[PDB]
């Protein structure tokens, strides 16, 4: 059964950074890309940005640029992201998700969801 | 960038009637890459159509996707109660994309 | 009785990307791996042919330099009967190889303060590569049931990743310069000896 686990709620004081991480489990990490998106309250889904694993390539969307950084540690198979100069604007809940599929990487589709991280800021 | 936009934002229709939702391009967008999702409080969005004309593993034959070009839509041929819910739509793109809709919600009448 | 041109490798101002190993025939011509291997100036002097002292003593039709540059960890992959990005996606030995792997810290030439990103590694391939196999292909490669129309962005992944190479890295991501030596006996009479 293929799984992505985030870290629980965090909260964060205005002006402050937060860090979010997302591990796979089940699945070979390189096969594939990670990418990120936020939901806030009775709001529209709304996408942050993406890496491609194994190239680091990390193209974000114009609206969060230089706002959020994602990395990736291969050796635990696990995304991070990080935003920064975090505003009350802020507060969501954030998922990471991924394609699912074995040697070949089939799927184009996202097959699996994290359960999110609740971000607070204030 | 690629915006979509949805309709109708709400819907109000009876337990095994069909359904029908629309999204429409911005500009003409290329190709398909409107996967579709499902998603309900207090839980992540789930892939049901991907290449808006293909369905997810484990996905119920009631769900189709179709359209072209600038328009397209998502089908359930009858709605189950567990049918009832908020959908989205992704244009994956040549990247610098992935921009979701606006989305739509489906209500039980 | 000519020096093989060991020099236009080790001495090289220049090195490929390790997904395109830059190959020099030697030929014709009297070596010296005496020199190589008592210059202490290499990081690893490894061999899975002929031992390196006897080696100097044993005549070649045909000796190969392969010139390439990859992280200091990265360089266990280079063995036969080994796996991993390197030793399937861009340069595989055979499990009947005979030769040398010689391995140089270049941290202090192929750095820049800037980083090094001059030099590429295969990161994608659809299959693992025959021994002695070298792509030099740039195509897009398609990651799923979708058909990639050419044009990079999703699934569609140029092959081709640079490398992080920094004056400050860890010594296992310093670039090191590595020449491979492969050694074969044809149906013809040796035209290398030391
Ligand atoms: C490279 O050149 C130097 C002289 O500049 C020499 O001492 C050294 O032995 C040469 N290396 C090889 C492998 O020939």
């Amino acid at each position: 059964q293929m799984q992505l686990v985030q870290s629980g709620p965090e909260v964060k004081k205005p002006g402050t950074s937060v860090k979010v991480s997302c591990k796979a489990s089940g699945f070979t990490f390189m096969s594939s890309a990670v990418q990120w998106v936020r939901q806030a309250r009775g709001q529209r889904l709304e996408w942050i940005g993406w890496i491609v694993i194994g190239s680091g390539n990390t193209n974000y969307a114009q609206k969060f640029q230089e706002r959020v950084t994602i990395t990736r540690d291969m050796s635990t198979s696990t995304a991070y992201m990080e935003l920064s100069s975090l505003r009350s604007e802020d507060t969501a809940v954030y998922y990471c998700a991924a394609p699912y599929c074995s040697s070949i990487s089939c799927n184009d589709g996202f097959d699996i969801w994290g359960q999110g991280t609740m971000v607070t800021v204030s | 960038e690629i915006v979509l936009t949805q309709s109708p934002g709400t819907l109000s229709l009876s337990p095994g009637e069909r359904a029908t939702l629309s999204c429409r391009a911005s500009q003409s967008v290329s190709s398909s890459y409107l996967a579709w999702y499902q998603q309900k409080p207090g839980q992540a969005p789930r892939l049901l159509i991907y290449g808006a004309s293909s369905r997810a593993t484990g996905i119920p034959d009631r769900f189709s996707g179709s359209g072209s070009g600038t328009d397209f839509t998502l089908t359930i041929s009858r709605l189950e109660p567990e049918d009832f819910a908020v959908y989205y739509c992704q244009h994956y793109g040549s990247s610098r994309g992935w921009t979701f809709g606006q989305g739509t919600k489906v209500e039980i009448k | 009785t000519n020096l093989c041109p060991f020099g236009e490798v080790f001495n090289a101002t220049r090195f490929a990307s390790v997904y395109a190993w830059n190959r020099k025939r030697i030929s014709n011509c009297v070596a010296d791996y005496s020199v190589l291997y008592n210059s202490a100036s290499f990081s690893t002097f490894k061999c899975y042919g002929v031992s390196p002292t006897k080696l100097n003593d044993l005549c070649f039709t045909n000796v190969y330099a392969d010139s390439f540059v990859i992280r200091g960890d990265e360089v266990r992959q280079i063995a036969p009967g080994q796996t991993g990005k390197i030793a399937d996606y861009n340069y595989k030995l055979p499990d009947d190889f005979t030769g040398c792997v010689i391995a140089w810290n270049s941290n202090n030439l192929d750095s820049k303060v800037g980083g090094n990103y001059n030099y590429l590694y295969r990161l994608f391939r659809k299959s693992n590569l025959k021994p002695f196999e070298r792509d030099i292909s740039t195509e897009i490669y398609q990651a799923g049931s979708t058909p990639c129309n050419g044009v990079e962005g999703f699934n569609c992944y140029f092959p081709l990743q640079s490398y992080g190479f920094q004056p400050t890295n860890g010594v296992g991501y310093q670039p090191y310069r590595v020449v491979v030596l492969s050694f074969e006996l044809l149906h013809a009479p040796a035209t290398v000896c030391g």
